[PDB]
């Protein structure tokens, strides 16, 4: 009823999807290549009551009208592709990736999704395949009777067979990019897919077109700083309270209003 | 918000209990260690939903 | 509503007062030298406003 | 029908306008380069009862004559154009301009405006835009395969490429100046728009002719002090309170006369 | 929006819905003139900031066109007839509506999301009724003052 | 019998219809796939006493007709068909459906529901029927001594006996979805009967032309946001404070006017 | 949904919720973690079943 | 409205109850004349705004 | 008087609202709609613009 | 206020940080210590900006 009241509405709720966003951050903070989220806001319209630099007079002009805004709303909420910390696991079935670039994966229905974290098992048929059973795009298959699994800084792939003391070959592992890797469209079990924002993925074999390298036995944690959250978060308790103690001013005026 | 947290307090604890798990069963013989990995999940996009 | 259409236009007649005679069923007419001086019958002037 | 209750609308409207600036500033409160507002108020005429300077005898005149008042009006909105504390994200694609300038910002009409808010993105055709798709006037084209975008001190902006290991050129990020910034006509998503009291932009480098320097990887917060937008609440809810105070009490005065 | 009997009305009031047929209709059944219509088995219907709307699918990486909201301009805007159903039909006193795409000859722009309220004022209501209060009083005191002064005058 | 006091009766039963649908959200916050309700006003009929556009004389015309209100009136309520949190509950027979689609529920009388609320319990018969006792419309039917339920992404559910060291299909969960979601009737145990406004149902495995996917331990919770709803209730008071004050003002100029 | 003209339908009525009410608490027959007694007498079983 | 002596009459006054045969009338058991009836059984009647 | 085009920034001037002053306002002749007419009592107009 | 304390806190950890990279590369032959240096910064005069 009243344009105060509906304004700290709108900063009530920017304040409510800041402090949102600051808990997703903190609650997987231990996840596998997860990219931190901000989000960014931008001021309503405003209402001109007197239209600056209007023609006050045959010669004088209004140096500044009168205009009333309306409020707060959040333009945008984007990830921060930065590169996390790499982390030492020893496993031979985990890879880093050292750069820019995504692994590609072929989801059930037959479309294609993008992954960062790389910590790959093997199937109950040999391929070898994300954590959720979603495999790779080229289909690299582990043969069985295999002693051990290596993986260059450069895609390829090799097996160390039982006899003939020879590794061989069984795939390589090629990484996409984007023109603008903060458009693509994050989904669940920690998957990216191409939207109009972002550009045509491109394929490249890693140390190439700027393309980053693979590190076999190494893993990368989530680029969250704990240290920001937590200055973050008063920041947003504080904002918060103030708006509501702005809704409670005008309530009360309000109040003393409608007691004649 | 406060889904989101309840989440990441569920799997702090559950990494924890994982720890624990793997720190008593030292010292027996044909034990392997365990590990967790967790996953986020959203509905679109800009929702988190821990 | 956007097809108001004129259909017509009143006729208003300005007497004095002093040169109009009632009738025998609470009309008004001209008397002898208002309908000599004025015509037998009245123009419409613009002037009158309803 | 009495005067003193048109001149206590009037009173309650100019606190009513005033408390929807202040929460109009705690509602942006974390919008980057916002800048804060403050209304003016001015009194409206007098109805001159008796001519002041007339002449009251063969000698004496009048010390004051007989003047009433008849109300306010708020006659203007001024945005305060200082310099607003510098946050760190560690993002090279966010700008924060120390001093004074704008960015111009082509908008899809074939309008030019200008902007603070220093927060840019890439499309899918590789040109730096704003958040909202606005493309920055300068036109600056990032390549593909881009490893890393530094924009120096002044406007020169280079990306460096995977070979030739050195930074290469791609454009120059040019911002504009103004007489006079408060008459800049403000509209939604951060913008301002030239008008007749703002004078013809001067288009300037960096660190030139008065206009700012530019910092990588920092973005400029809003310059609003809650500490004072508190004790500015409590002032006009109690001006409200005085001026209902004043419209009962002119209603019972109207009451108790009409009881004859 | 098209009334039922052909007719075209105006509004402000933008708050949509989808009907079995997929057309984009007001609350109350009424559907849009430009006939906007959605595919089954949406999932994110977008609304340009020019009134160009797309809509996201399954498979598809990008996302696809399916109308446009042109909205009409008048010249006076006051002199619309204002029928009950939050609906405004134009007059002659009203220019010929001019149909546009938004953002340009002066027209507006779409926001996504937001609706937008009534611009009625509550503190000038309360003023008001008071004012209009007192002045019915004294005109009431008006009447039986004449009432009074008749009574005397015809008692004699 | 004053037509204010017939518009203010309007108000003041909109205002009350407003603060039935906030409290009815307000109660069943704790509801497991709960849709908040929203609901949007209309002004009813107007009078014409003088035709806007009718002539004023030969060649002016009135630019706007008197034309009095007489009220409002609420025209429909909305289900926000959002997507609610998910809430880990480790109970094997907690499917949450992510995404858009309904479980068929088939009631006594031999008609079909649908429902969004997964907590299935499995009876004497093993039938996997619903929290009430109506079972699921695909019959799935539970053998006993099952060591475990396995519920997969694509809806198809698997037991696991005591040996055969291979889990067996028992059946498959199909989603159905609605051209309106919207339009769906509610009949009042988180059940919703198809009516003309929703289109005809149409079944779709989960993952398929936009269904969305099965998780198990999960329970979706309701979208219910209590910091809107308390500004909600502040402006329902005042709104109806301030319609009684209106009829307060009528019954008082009908008093005076009856004193004549 | 009703049928307000001959051609045009609401597409979503009023209708006015009544409250909630609890429908049934149900256990959570999970299994619990085992401890040590060391008594001759103390039984824990691990799985499925009932003692009689 | 169909009067009891045949003729019909024109009312402005909608207040309408359901007889015991169905009939729509009016309040005071004068029928309406279109001859509407209702079946029983019968959830909720609507009322459209074009009089279906 | 002066309006905002769409893309120019400076208004443009349509006219100017120049306004009439009497030597006797009270002998002005009251008709309806708030109009008043010239009479001998009171001069002849004369127009000027306002502030002047 | 809390921008320049905010600023300071960040000069607190990446010096940190730096000194946690030195120490814990020790016993590598090919490295270089590594030491950070800070900046003030003022908008005009008198003030603070971190």
């Amino acid at each position: 009823m009243i344009s105060s009241l509906w304004i700290a509405k709108t900063g009530l709720d920017a304040q409510q999807t800041n402090m949102d966003v600051i808990a997703n951050n903190l609650a997987n903070v231990s996840t596998n290549g997860f990219k931190r989220q901000r989000a960014v806001f931008e001021d309503l319209l405003y209402q001109t009551i007197r239209q600056p630099g209007a023609q006050s007079s045959e010669q004088t002009t209004l140096p500044s009208g009168l205009q009333i805004g309306t409020g707060v709303r959040p333009v945008a909420t984007e990830r921060l592709h930065s590169q996390g910390n790499l982390s030492q696991t020893n496993n031979s079935k985990d890879v880093a990736i050292k750069g820019q670039g995504f692994f590609q994966v072929m989801l059930p229905d037959g479309t294609s999704a993008y992954t960062r974290d790389g910590s790959f098992q093997v199937d109950q048929n040999g391929q070898l395949v994300t954590a959720g059973g979603f495999q790779v795009q080229p289909a690299i298959t582990i043969p069985a009777n295999a002693l051990s699994i290596t993986i260059g800084r450069d895609g390829v792939v090799s097996v160390t067979q039982q006899g003939q003391a020879a590794p061989v070959q069984v795939g390589q592992l090629n990484l996409t990019t984007f023109m603008n890797d903060t458009g693509l469209e994050s989904i669940g079990e920690n998957l990216y897919i191409e939207t109009q924002s972002s550009g045509a993925p491109n394929e490249s074999t890693p140390g190439l077109n700027g393309a980053g390298l693979l590190y076999q036995g190494y893993v990368e944690t989530s680029n969250v700083n704990v240290a920001e959250e937590l200055v973050n978060m008063i920041q947003v308790q504080r904002a918060y309270e103030i708006n509501s103690k702005a809704v409670s001013t005008t309530d009360q005026m309000l109040q003393k209003l409608t007691q004649l | 918000s406060f889904s989101q947290a309840v989440s990441g307090l569920n799997a702090a604890a559950t990494n924890l209990d994982v720890i624990g798990n793997n720190i008593a069963n030292s010292a027996t013989y044909g034990f392997k260690s365990g590990t967790a990995s967790f996953a986020d999940m959203f509905a679109g996009s800009k929702v988190g939903l821990g | 509503p956007n097809t108001v259409a004129p259909v017509g236009r009143l006729k208003l007649v300005k007497a004095e007062g002093n040169e109009v005679q009632r009738s025998d069923d609470g009309l008004f007419r001209l008397t002898a030298e208002a309908q000599a001086e004025r015509g037998a019958v009245l123009a419409a002037d613009p002037s009158i406003r309803i």
